[PDB]
RNA sequence: UUUUUUUUUUUUUUUUUUUUUUUUUUUUUUUUUU
């Protein structure tokens, strides 16, 4: 009964058809834990993400020979929202799946052939959850495992895109999403390809293509953020020391 | 604290507290505030270069005049800001064409309008949307705005900041639109800027006196909400309808779930401020005052009631103490020519009698009485205090004088018709084409296969004699007959209906404004249509001589009309000749035409009558019961007849009902839009009976559809044939309601129609007039590949609110037209006095029901004035019969039931009488 | 095998006697079927890069591979998948591409349409089947009479 | 013109299910063409 998006093209929280939320990121913010870390704020989400390794594996049956090993967890914390959870989520399914997700898009990405014999641990925290949780977290991983100095191939930016009837929407939060489809994007570089899809809800057919074009441009807004901060930063770092 | 992002654009907090059922929640949300907010005045030439465009790429538009209304010293050319009270008590004023052209709307204002009364705010909406060269309305967003947005002061309250907030804006207008000579006056009733309150800005109008008296104007308190809330939820206290009839207005009924019976509610202090149809909460009564402190005490007091009601002689009472919802629309009434003062020209106090029988009075502050003596005026309830004894409210607007043929658009408003017409927007959605719209002569031209991507499937039918039968006063063609003969000897039939859902589509103004209206209402000289003129009346009927679209159904019936092949399509005809029943008929009857196409219109009149005669083997309730068609025209009162045209396309309308009905729920086993008629009980039925068996000496049987059927037919009188049609009639007012409903509901065995004996039926051949006609129309065209299905059309709440909204508007439909013709009956009757005879249908112990037969209006007559000495009357139910002397002649003489008497009509003052 | 099997299936009838319920045996009162809103079908690609990770990542051309319902030996050599479910009602029921071989969104949009024609067909064949079932167990109840 | 051959390391799998939750209601007679 709300106005989602208003006659005037204003939205509940007064954002536009097409604006991001704010966007804020930080790097090595935990020095003594990990060799990379960071901090991102996305809206009202907040993500803390560590990065362990190269390093020894702590047992000889998790050894290849050929490349390395990479694993990740994801803890969602009984706090994240309004109404508190009853019970853990270390276990679901759910957690799972994002958990493989994560891992199987980063395998392609990482150079992980020229660290043969070792472990890489990604260990992440999400304090505070305001929706489109997703691609908050694979901007973390990607900020965190370049602060680590861990060969890549390129950046992969996150977002996510409601559609409201005939009107898309971009960046939505958790009222928005609780009204409509959403899909999640994960988009290599400054190109058209895609390490990651997900719609969970249905969309019609005829209608998908626009919605990949609007996300495709928003993630490419979040690339040049995300690639403005780290030249930020490391000026800072070499300018003195 | 507030961050500056990248253009302009600040972020902040939003942070509050939300009390649900028991429990505190914060809330945090962030909160956006820009510089890009246009001023939407045509005069402004600075706005229209910061403005963006939307989703859809539109530029927005602007809409306040750049030369508005003037006033006196010192204001002139003024702008109107509003203010939330005003708003929710003045909204029959802003509707009002003589006032109010320029109004500006803040955010706020229409979020608490919105929070307290969502009609409302639906109301203001359209104004906002429906701006026109007559008045403007816009909607100004002040909170997202970065030069109007104020933050909350410690210690304050929300209606402090809220009020502040609203003189910023007025403040920021005011500097605004300074260089063009333009003003800002800020309307509201309490307590630079030119603020007036609503009583003061109207008497600087102009034209004050001719709108100055639409202004808005010991019972125990009601509880608090958090109490009400607290009693509900431990059970202590219940919620239900309350109805309150016209013969006593000092008691009520309200039904409870808990409660097999409902509980009564006696006294005119125990009935707080309710009226008829309210959604009240009620509270039980101690057992000392039932008719013959603690939550644990009434938990079991509401013990007592619930194992009292079963067989104790005493029925438990309750009052109410809170109103959870109130109709409280707008009433047509009259004032009463009793509290009016001829000497005094001042401001008076009158009341005012509703034309609702169960409602009571209310009292009306005016001061030009004396030209709304005789008249029907439109008005509003504002409230009802404890202290006073009647509501308050405020005149609207005045309809014209009493009798006149205009005036008695009162029927439309008291059965809740729409009748204004369609807005600019619907009137977009229509073809630009207009008038000049015509199929292509090749439906595979490159352009017409490019214009229309599944042309491809549309097939070729124009090769076809094709003939349309419709009353001489019928406009909108929904259906046309074709017959041809093959080969093999069978007998080819096609029944061609018109393409609606081509031109109208989901998610469009017209189709909502085609929604809400369920169906078209038809009077004798007027006509409410469901669609527009320019689509329904020229573009979609299918005229003669041109080519039309249309969906097409073949069968090939065999001389004994037995179905081996159906198919349906969607094809493109073009109609030869249109005919009305007579002239058919004399076409049929006339010998020296030999042409084909008579050969086969008579054809298909046999193989109407054998499948007529078919139906009535599985059923026979055919009924003649006329409408007591009326048509004067006064520089005749006749009957309605059925004719061989009439009886001919019923059966192909029928097939056509019952082969899409079959399909549809083939293809969607769980949302197809299908009509029931459950069986009705035997009460209505057995009271007949016994009244038939006792005096007449008859009887029917409720055994099944065939045996009713041949009960009405067995009754037979051989002096009066008419007595046929009266038990026809008679049991035509017993059986339920036929209901719309969709497949998923109900189990297959519920879907039989009693009255024509079928396991499953649907409408499907009017699609102009009826909204169940059109979704039909877009399941089967669903049903067939030629396109998918929408979205409101598969899920079972929206398709339930569709049949709950359809059914409404139907009956409301019929009953306004009833209204109508008995209207003009009475109309009729009262200006020429003569001897009318008329038919007993029912007996009282002090008085007789009279029906006249050639004007269908019942008539009762009371014994106080049919009899004189009334003490001296004797009455028997063993016989239904009365014994009285009449008045003009004594003499002991009875009264028997189907008798004949002398009626006429004399006028009415506050109707028929024996003559 | 879980749409046929739920589209095949029924239950026993039950009445309400009171408080408490009966279970009809299903020799008494013709058991009853369950109601399905509708028919949603899988369809899952594979996806082989012929070249290097580089020209994948920084090449202009676009030479991935794409075949439909890979066996044993396929599948044990790929690079990505994807699975996309659909109703005849020509809705997205839900996408999943969970990592991998990074895809151009065109080719995508591509397999997302391939995918309809091979649903439409597995429908049309269930809806037979079913209905062949149904008439050959009714004639043999006939022929038992 | 004799004479001139240099090349490193490792062994046999972490333990306990599917439920993974937010913005507010109503009212008394079949069928077809109108």
């Amino acid at each position: 009964r709300l106005e989602i998006y208003s006659p005037e093209g204003l939205r509940l929280d007064g954002r536009r058809w097409n604006e991001l939320r704010r966007f804020e990121s930080s790097i090595n913010t935990h020095p003594h834990a990990a060799d990379g870390s960071s901090y991102m704020e996305q809206g009202n989400n907040k993500i803390i993400t560590l990065v362990k390794g190269p390093k020894e594996p702590r047992l000889k049956s998790q050894m290849d020979t050929s490349k390395a090993l990479l694993n990740v967890s994801v803890n969602i914390t009984k706090f994240s929202k309004f109404e508190r959870s009853k019970s853990s989520h270390k276990n679901e399914r759910r957690v799972l799946e994002i958990q493989t997700s994560l891992v199987r898009m980063f395998e392609k990405n990482v150079m992980l052939n020229i660290y043969p014999r070792t472990v890489i641990d990604i260990e992440i925290h999400v304090l505070e959850q305001d929706g489109g949780i997703m691609g908050s977290l694979i901007n973390g991983i990607t900020l965190a495992l370049i602060d680590a100095g861990i060969s890549m191939f390129d950046y992969i930016s996150g977002i996510s895109v409601g559609l409201y009837d005939t009107t898309p929407l971009l960046d939505t939060n958790s009222l928005e999403e609780n009204a409509m489809s959403t899909v999640t994007l994960g988009v290599v570089g400054k190109s058209e390809k895609l390490s990651l899809l997900l719609v969970e809800d249905k969309i019609p057919l005829d209608r998908l293509e626009n919605v990949l074009a609007i996300g495709i441009a928003g993630a490419h807004r979040v690339r040049d953020l995300m690639d403005e901060e780290l030249r930020k930063h490391a000026q800072k770092r070499v300018s003195n020391a | 604290r507030r961050k500056r992002l990248a253009d302009g654009l600040s972020v902040t907090q939003k942070v509050f507290v939300r009390s649900r059922n028991g429990g505190a929640t914060k809330i945090v949300r962030e909160h956006y505030l820009r510089s890009d907010i246009p001023c939407l005045s045509r005069s402004c030439t600075k706005c229209p270069q910061i403005v963006v465009p939307d989703a859809q790429n539109e530029l927005p538009k602007f809409i306040l005049s750049d030369s508005p209304l003037e006033l006196s010293a010192p204001i002139g050319k003024h702008y109107v800001v509003l203010d939330t009270n005003v708003v929710l008590q003045a909204i029959d004023l802003l509707e009002n064409p003589n006032c109010f052209f320029d109004v500006i709307v803040p955010q706020i204002v229409l979020d608490e309008v919105r929070n307290k009364s969502y009609p409302v705010y639906t109301r203001l909406r359209t104004l906002c949307r429906d701006s026109d060269d007559h008045k403007r309305f816009i909607v100004f967003h002040n909170e997202f705005s970065e030069h109007t947005f104020v933050e909350r002061l410690p210690n304050e309250t929300i209606n402090d900041r809220n009020d502040r907030a609203i003189r910023k804006t007025c403040q920021w207008y005011s500097e605004h639109l300074k260089p063009y000579d333009i003003n800002v006056v800020l309307v509201t009733n309490d307590r630079n800027i030119i603020t007036k309150s609503l009583v003061q800005y109207i008497e600087l109008l102009p034209n004050a006196d001719d709108i100055r008296d639409s202004i808005p104007q010991t019972f125990p308190e009601y509880y608090s909400t958090a109490r009400v809330m607290g009693g509900l939820k431990n059970g202590v206290l219940y919620q239900g309808n309350i109805q309150i009839s016209e013969y006593n207005f000092l008691e009520g009924s309200v039904s409870l779930p808990r409660f097999s019976k409902p509980v009564l509610i006696v006294g005119q202090k125990n009935l707080n401020r309710a009226f008829n149809g309210d959604q009240v909460i009620v509270e039980l009564l101690p057992q000392s005052e039932w008719k013959a402190i603690s939550d644990k005490q009434r938990r079991l007091l509401a013990k007592d009631a619930m194992i009292a009601q079963r067989s104790k002689k005493i029925q438990p009472t309750a009052k109410v103490v809170y109103i959870q919802r109130r109709s409280w629309r707008q009433y047509v009434g009259q004032l009463a020519p009793s509290s009016v003062d001829p000497q005094s020209s001042s401001t008076q106090n009158v009341f005012v009698i509703l034309m609702d029988k169960c409602l009571p009075k209310v009292r009306i502050r005016t001061r030009r009485a004396a030209e709304l003596l005789d008249k029907r005026i439109v008005i509003s309830i504002d409230s009802w205090p404890t202290t006073h004894k009647y509501p308050l409210g405020h005149f609207v607007r005045d309809l014209g004088t009493i009798e006149s043929a205009q005036a008695e658009e009162a029927l439309l408003l008291e059965h809740d018709v729409e009748y204004r017409p369609f807005s600019k927007k619907v009137l977009e959605c229509l073809p630009a084409e207009g008038h000049d719209w015509k199929a292509p002569t090749k439906l595979d031209d490159p352009e017409a296969v490019s214009k229309d991507p599944l042309l491809t499937k549309r097939k070729d039918l124009r090769d076809k004699l094709i003939c349309s039968i419709d009353p001489p006063g019928c406009v909108d063609i929904d259906d046309a007959l074709h017959a041809k003969k093959l080969p093999n000897g069978n007998w080819e039939v096609g029944v061609h209906i018109a393409d609606v859902t081509h031109f109208v589509k989901p998610g469009t103004a017209l189709d909502a404004e085609g929604a809400a209206r369920g169906t078209s209402v038809y009077l004798v000289d007027k006509r409410i249509d469901m669609l527009p003129m320019l689509l329904g009346t020229d573009l979609c009927s299918l005229k003669p001589y041109v080519d039309r679209f249309a969906f097409s159904v073949i069968w090939e019936l065999d001389d004994s009309a037995n179905i081996v092949n159906v198919n349906f399509m969607k094809s493109v005809i073009r109609s030869r000749e249109a005919f009305s029943y007579e002239q058919a008929q004399l076409r049929i009857d006339d010998k020296t035409q030999n042409d084909e196409l008579t050969m086969g219109m008579r054809a298909l009149l046999k193989l109407s009558v054998k499948l007529k005669q078919k139906r009535l083997e599985a059923g026979a309730l055919n009924l003649a019961s006329p409408e007591v068609k009326v048509h004067m025209d006064s520089e005749e009162v006749e009957i309605k007849k059925l004719l061989a045209t009439n009886s001919l396309v019923e059966e192909f309308m029928l097939l056509a009902n019952i082969s899409v009905a079959r399909k549809i729920y083939d293809a969607f086993p769980q949302t197809a839009m299908l009509r029931r008629h459950a069986a009705p009980p035997s009460t209505n039925f057995e009271i007949l009976n016994e009244m038939l068996n006792t005096r007449k000496n008859m009887s029917i049987s409720l055994e099944s559809s065939k045996a009713l059927a041949d009960s009405l037919d067995r009754c037979v009188d051989p002096e009066d044939p008419y007595f046929n049609t009266l038990v026809r009639i008679m049991s035509t007012r017993c059986m339920m309601a036929a209901q719309y409903f969709y497949s998923g509901a109900y189990s297959y065995p519920d879907f039989r129609h009693y009255g024509l004996a079928v396991d499953i039926y649907t409408h499907f051949t009017s699609p102009i007039r009826r909204y169940c006609d059109v979704v039909a129309h877009r399941q089967l065209a669903g049903a067939i590949g030629y396109e998918p299905l929408s979205l409101t059309h598969r899920d079972k709440n929206k398709m339930d609110m569709i049949c709950r909204n359809i059914n409404r508007k139907h009956r409301n439909a019929q009953f306004a037209g009833r209204a109508s013709i008995e209207y003009y009956v009475g109309q009729v009757m009262r200006n020429n006095e003569s001897t009318e005879t008329g038919y007993v249908i029912k007996v009282f112990n002090n008085g007789i029901v009279v029906l006249v037969p050639k004007f269908g209006v019942e008539g009762l007559i009371r014994l106080d004035n049919l009899t004189e000495d009334p003490n001296s009357a004797a009455f028997d139910e063993v016989e239904y019969k009365l014994t009285f002397v009449p008045t003009n002649s004594d003499k002991p003489r009875d009264v028997y039931v189907f008798d004949k008497v002398e009626v006429q009509v004399r006028s009415v003052m506050d109707e028929l009488l024996l003559k | 095998a879980v749409m046929a099997g739920l589209m095949h299936f029924k239950k026993p009838d039950i009445t309400v006697h009171g408080e408490q319920i009966i279970v009809h045996p299903v020799n008494e009162r013709e058991p009853v079927p369950l109601g399905i809103l509708h028919i949603p079908i899988c369809v899952t690609f594979s996806f082989f890069n012929p070249q290097d990770t580089e020209e994948n990542i920084k090449g202009e051309t676009n030479s991935e591979i794409s075949i439909i319902d890979a066996t044993l030996k396929e599948e044990l050599l790929r690079d990505g998948v994807l699975t996309v479910t659909l109703n005849k009602n020509r809705e997205v029921v839900q996408v999943s591409k969970a990592g991998g071989l990074p895809m151009d969104a065109l080719t995508l949009m591509k397999c997302c349409h391939e995918a309809y024609s091979i649903i439409e067909k597995i429908t049309d064949q269930i809806l037979q089947l079913l209905k062949e079932d149904s008439e050959k167990r009714n004639k043999y109840a006939a022929m038992l009479t």
